[PDB]
């Protein structure tokens, strides 16, 4: 009839906590190619065969908006770009007036820039007049007259090259907990990224993530099972950033065309800076192509899923972004080390009422980086020879609603980003961190001796 | 058939009082990056030490799960051993005695030492 | 009335032995400061598994005070049991067994080395 | 005589049961090169933790040696137990019973849990 | 009849011992505010309500001239110093001749010098000359005709800036043991600092110290609450310190009353030094104020205090410090970030046989500093635009006994310092570190089974 | 009759096991002369009377070629010189144009260099003039003429001078392992480095060993006790390096007898780089003195040892090395600071059939070092005033056979050596690591409770 306390020890019971985790790469990332910005010693060789286990009869509320780990990601990518930024070149004597001309480019006017400057020689006391090949928005003017010109970042900080066996390649990036804690995983392939999710499983460690930087698009990333799928904190508040999930990637692919050459310059003592030398046969300007059928598929898609969650007798509107920086305005991105900024009008100029051709878009180069939006840490990016091509995976989007005046029966989409975060929240949405609390505490009809 | 980490979290508790050394033995289970992973490494085990004592200090160290000599209180809960065992799963259960975690465990901490000192009271006149 | 951290170290060593418990919780409770902090923190918790361990090999792990076989020698003190536990504080104790810690210890290690070889044997003829 | 650290190990191992304890001290006694002092440190005391977790599960926490209740099987070995005991040292021992070793550890972990659970279910009807 | 050994674990007995500790700081701290020298991340938010444990009928010899964790004091506020110190901005280029002439300060003489000289532009191969205002003891002259000059430390080491957004406000700071240490806390009022002490309570964390440099006068300190006290480690070895611990504060009120203006000189790339530009109307010497009354009664309170440990028909004198460097001569403090070195003659000016008026004295400024004695390690002191007010409280007093021939029937106390460790002395002298042993013997009749 | 298993902790067995260790100085290198490049703050006090414990009835097999703390020893060594490598002066602006003159050495020919160079002054816009000292190996001809030159690692990278208060004395070193590790040193006084040992003794650290740095000879290291032993990781193959371990040493006198002076010059602020100044007296080669008789009867000992691993009836040839860097075919070594590199062809200069006087050898003197085979990380020696003198004891040799075609009946040796791991694996030849493995499990007729 009397009952006693019994200590259970070792119960499957968790709690939700924030904790720290630690990185694991895989192991074909050590057999060399050790010279990647990504590429880390610290992070530990991947667990062979990791084990998912399903958890059945367990409902767990997940929400990756207010989600840790994130946070997290984002001082991990930025400690490990300064720390592949430390042991390279500082621009320091670079910061000099540049004699600029244009480029006729005979048998892209006034982008490409003929500079010619004074360089620090072997001794440094003397100076020799060398010249380069500049873009027009990475210099400035410093008059009026289009004469004198100067580095965007010379009055603002000093540019830090990068060494040139450095690649920006993507690695998967596995995040696994110490022990203690766990990881959950929503199976549930409609889950919309908050709220319950009845089909859960554990893992030790995540899947490899690449840490794609982008905005207004995402690149190569995971993609839907079932249906797209529309991701928001709040729907109606027009001020929260909304991800769309495809279930097909869209191919796309993105050339510089132009035949390169590297000059090296020998700047100081043990100082080499690449720079770019005379292109060899024409100059035609970077693109990136879109199949039309299919990205037109998918707009119909999304506006139909779209639908959904608004007014059903409401016309949506597609438009590109209205203003700002470049860096948001248009897509930005890693394409073979070169950084491309591409205009992005095309894809969303297009309105849809209540009821092989390819779409072909310019880009441009930039070669001074400010990454993360910061400010005062800028980065230089050295010329890759010969031409570029990159063909990636179209998986995601982003996008931000405007304000409508009451309901005026439209509601208006634009491209947008800027915070880096979000492009890892598209691919940590699933997952969650608990704190195992393994003590536990029950009545029973057994009890002690004296 | 063999049971993975947390596999019986959902069962009832009656079916997971078979399944606590596969937590037991995920428990302890392995220059900024070193910090970072050694203050963790250093973390777990504090944590580790922390509840190995708790469980020392109830008189049931060494064991995966021990009966003590506290009398069961139905304010905590009324509900029957046969719903709590055949029904009830680990998780609501903690978030019902959430409450009483505290109570409960001073009371096993007083009746540790009252018991024990009352063996030792035992032993000295023998 | 609860009594506080150290609070019965100007007590009578019987009156003493009725708070071993706050002085046990506080045992393990808490780039270059980072690896100070860290540093402390390894000391203290090998600190506390090194006194475990010395409570583990004289068959009283797990418990808050333990009873021996040893016999007391009365050349390590002839003081009757009534001063030492209602007039004898543990620090000026202390300071008179600091002679004999170290051969009370050995003599400890010896005798459950000896009486657990014994059950060994006893065992193993049943 | 007392003897040091592996002193008996070339011993044979009725004469080796004799002399654990020196084993036991061992086990746990002591910028960048702060970080590995530091690491190899935290890597010495989680490994005595796993030690006496592993002793602990098998109902053998505390003890020097502890008996269990697996019965030995022959195809291990059907070797007797004066060779053993007199003739055989421990580290062709561990190289004999290598290949059981995973073997006897999960039966010790099972015969654990089953009697354990079986004086729950012992003294729940008491 | 027979007895047995006993274990017994957590017994409330401690040991003396040396051991490093860690530091707290308050969560207000933590509210903006970093920009200051002692901010530091590493201190943990101070526990709110600290337990502080009295030790009924506990007597222990507390000593706080040998005592630890006050060499640690001082490596912890050094490393702190430099820690700081590192990411700000080195004046290599600024150990340049100087053309200095003087101020003639129309509608401090020599005080003020106008120093032009050469600077690098934002071209390296270019110079241009500009004038500074600066004091005549951080210059020193070249030669003897008193027109070429040179930085005081340009021969020495290179000075490093301290950075404008960094304030040096002490701040509290609390001391606290990892697990299984402890910090005992003297509570009797009267104590000397050595021996005995009746009353002592035990604490996980210590209150919170201010790290005020100072020499000659301790500031923003502790008081005692029944007496005067007198604390030397020999009070007959007169190599040995005296340290005056007062039961009422002294208000001081230190005023810069000049208007000055900051000029932010390019000198290189992305460094920027602040200089002193004309002085807005008039020049006047800076000065500190006390209260003659408050003083005259605290000296016949510390003189009356000091009869008693020497022989009572003996004058006392008071006298200025002997000579030595400008550090320890003089009281040098901190006020508003400017470093104040204050002659002190008048509060040593008087003689006691054995039977709303102000005090105010003059003060200079030096802006190259070396701090703890250091040899090699120099700061540059920007200056605030302007006029500066610190109002501080006299709680502590540092004297020096001078060796007399026999018995003259008179001792002579100066003011003396230099090592700052006393500074730290003064405020931890009820503070001590133990180390628990918590293991322990105790014969009793309880026997263990077989 | 039934058996139990039984469960023993803490028995005596190892397994084989590769982990790392920690550095251990002795007290009396902490007693002042901190100033010394393995000079360790690290390194903990050696434990006073250390603990030797003999293993009898144990054998064991050792293998000191694929034994680990080998490659650790070698990291260890490189980091310990890097970090005394990180705070002294870096040479940026002696890479300048050099014009060398020969030295008339009147009242080694080429060998002496006075090279005229622009130093910067105080003034970073002022050159001056200035000569200094300069060996014919550590420069090299800019041009055909002999008239202008340059330092050999200007075109590699940037050397960093030595702190002149480092000194490079070796110091010994003992090895100790963390908890739950053990080293097992073998005490068969005639093993040859690999295979079962009979006599095996366990120490919680090895014996002091001083990190000698030389080639073709090893200097003040231990000695055989019986025999002079041969070690080879495989004899048949030559391309696999011989060691020789003698059983008494060989006294070796290195003198640089010409007298130097050391000159301070200001390059930059807080920068002096020391400079060879006029030799005072007559100007001689550095050399090397061996006894004609005691290298004698070691060459015929070790012919005789060498004799047994061959066939007998087969003529052992001595040859000088065969080519290529100085640092591999002549003897390198450190003596006072001054690093000698001494030819050694007298000492291989005799054959051997099947059947007072001095060998005095010249050294050359380089500055510019690249220790352990390093590109892109070289090392300035400052001069020593005064002249030199170095005795030391020759313990090891390093050998390596040629290929002969078929069986020539004729074996050829020359030194060799440029793996300065090897010059750790005759040091730790004895030694080995295993982890203690103390779970164990044996069967007994006792029998659990329930
Ligand atoms: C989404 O994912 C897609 C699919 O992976 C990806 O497209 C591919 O990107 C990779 C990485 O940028 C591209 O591979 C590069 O291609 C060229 C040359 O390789 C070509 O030729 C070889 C030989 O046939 C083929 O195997 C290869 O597939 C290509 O056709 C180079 O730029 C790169 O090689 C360098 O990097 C490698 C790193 O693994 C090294 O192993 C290699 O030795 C090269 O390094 C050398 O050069 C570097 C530059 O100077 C220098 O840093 C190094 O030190 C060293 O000197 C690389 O192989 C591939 O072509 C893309 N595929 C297509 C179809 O376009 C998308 O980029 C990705 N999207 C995003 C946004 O991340
Ligand atoms: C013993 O203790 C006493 C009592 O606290 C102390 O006297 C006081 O010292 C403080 C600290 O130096 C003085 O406060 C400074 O005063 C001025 C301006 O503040 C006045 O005005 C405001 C507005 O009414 C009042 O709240 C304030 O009380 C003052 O009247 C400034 O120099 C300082 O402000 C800067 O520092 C603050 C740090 O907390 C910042 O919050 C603030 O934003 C300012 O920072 C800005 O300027 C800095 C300088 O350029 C720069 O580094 C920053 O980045 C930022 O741009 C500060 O508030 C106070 O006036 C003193 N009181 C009296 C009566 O004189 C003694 O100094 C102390 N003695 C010793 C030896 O330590
Ligand atoms: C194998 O082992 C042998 C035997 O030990 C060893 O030979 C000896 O080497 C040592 C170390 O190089 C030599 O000692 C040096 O000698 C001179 C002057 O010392 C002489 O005079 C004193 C006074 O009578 C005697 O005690 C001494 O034995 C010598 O006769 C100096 O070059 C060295 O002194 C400096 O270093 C010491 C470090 O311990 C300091 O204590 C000392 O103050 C000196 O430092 C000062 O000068 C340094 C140079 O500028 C500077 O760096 C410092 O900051 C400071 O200003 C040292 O005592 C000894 O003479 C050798 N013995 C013989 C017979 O030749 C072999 O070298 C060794 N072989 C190898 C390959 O390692
Ligand atoms: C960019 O400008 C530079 C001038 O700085 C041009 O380089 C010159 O080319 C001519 C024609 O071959 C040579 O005679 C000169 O010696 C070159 N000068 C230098 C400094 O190299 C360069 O050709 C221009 N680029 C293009 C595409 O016209
Ligand atoms: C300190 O000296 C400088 C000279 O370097 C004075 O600055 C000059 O002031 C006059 C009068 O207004 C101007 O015409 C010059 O152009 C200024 N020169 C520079 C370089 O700025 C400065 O006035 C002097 N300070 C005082 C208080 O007289
Ligand atoms: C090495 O060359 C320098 C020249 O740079 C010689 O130094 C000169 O010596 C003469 C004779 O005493 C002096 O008049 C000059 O003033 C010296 N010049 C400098 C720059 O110091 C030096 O003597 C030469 N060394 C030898 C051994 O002849
Ligand atoms: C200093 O003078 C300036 C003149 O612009 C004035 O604005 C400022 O208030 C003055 N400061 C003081 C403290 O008098």
């Amino acid at each position: 009839g009397n009952l006693w306390v019994t200590v259970y020890y070792g119960v499957p019971v968790w709690r939700e906590a924030e904790t720290t985790l630690f990185c694991a790469s895989d192991a074909k990332a050590y057999d060399r190619e050790v010279h990647n910005v990504w590429a880390t010693h610290a992070c530990v060789p991947t667990d062979p065969n990791p084990q998912e286990i399903v958890l059945e009869n367990v409902t767990e509320n997940f929400n990756m908006w207010k989600n840790d780990m994130v946070d997290q990601m984002h001082e991990d990518i930025i400690s490990l770009w300064d720390q592949s930024l430390k042991p390279c070149v500082k621009l320091t004597p670079l910061c000099v007036t540049l004699d600029c001309k244009a480029f006729n480019s005979s048998s892209a006017m006034q982008e490409m820039k003929n500079c010619t400057f004074n360089i620090t020689t072997s001794v440094k006391g003397k100076r020799q007049q060398e010249h380069a090949l500049f873009y027009k928005l990475d210099i400035v003017p410093l008059n009026k007259n289009g004469r004198q010109y100067r580095l965007i970042n010379c009055n603002t900080s000093t540019i830090t090259q990068a060494c040139p066996k450095v690649s920006f390649d993507p690695i998967p990036i596995h995040y696994c907990t110490p022990a203690g804690y766990a990881i959950l995983k929503c199976n549930n392939k409609t889950f919309n990224g908050t709220g319950p999710c009845n089909n859960v499983s554990t893992v030790q460690c995540t899947h490899g993530i690449k840490p794609v930087v982008s905005t207004q698009l995402l690149l190569n990333g995971s993609l839907a099972e079932e249906d797209i799928i529309i991701r928001s904190e709040n729907l109606t508040n027009n001020a929260k950033t909304i991800i769309v999930h495809l279930n097909e990637s869209v191919e796309i692919v993105c050339v510089r065309p132009n035949n390169m050459t590297r000059k090296s310059i020998r700047i100081g003592p043990g100082q080499t800076f690449y720079a770019l030398n005379e292109i060899i046969g024409d100059i035609r300007q970077a693109h990136c192509n879109i199949s039309k059928e299919k990205w037109n598929n998918t707009l119909h898609r999304v506006w139909k899923k779209l639908v959904e969650h608004f007014p059903n007798k409401t016309t949506i509107r597609f438009d590109r972004h209205s203003g700002g920086d470049l860096e948001i305005t248009t897509h930005s991105f890693n394409c073979g080390g070169e950084f491309f900024y591409c205009n992005t009008s095309g894809l969303f100029n297009i309105t849809y009422n209540s009821n092989t051709k390819v779409i072909t878009l310019p880009c441009r180069i930039k070669q001074i980086i400010n990454m993360w939006q910061e400010v005062g840490r800028a980065m230089y990016a050295p010329p890759i020879a010969g031409n570029i091509t990159c063909t990636s995976n179209i998986t995601g989007l982003l996008l931000t609603r405007d304000g409508g005046n009451n309901s005026t029966e439209t509601e208006t989409f634009r491209p947008g980003g800027g915070d880096m975060r979000d492009n890892w929240r598209s691919e940590l949405y699933k997952y969650k961190v608990v704190e195992i609390k393994p003590l536990g505490i029950a009545p029973t009809g057994c009890k002690r001796r004296v | 058939v063999f049971l993975g980490f947390l596999g019986a979290a959902g069962s009832t508790m009656g079916a997971a009082s078979n399944t606590l050394t596969v937590q037991a033995r995920q428990l302890l289970s392995g220059t900024v990056w070193g910090i970072k992973q050694l203050q963790t490494r250093v973390l777990a085990i504090e944590r580790y030490l922390e509840v190995q004592q708790l469980l020392g200090l109830w008189g049931c160290s060494g064991k995966l799960i021990c009966c003590t000599a506290v009398p069961w209180n139905s304010s905590w809960s009324n509900k029957s051993e046969t719903e709590i065992w055949n029904n009830m799963t680990w998780m609501q259960w903690d978030r019902e005695i959430s409450n009483y975690t505290n109570t409960i465990y001073r009371l096993l901490e007083e009746s540790q030492f009252q018991q024990e000192i009352n063996e030792v009271d035992l032993l000295a006149l023998d």
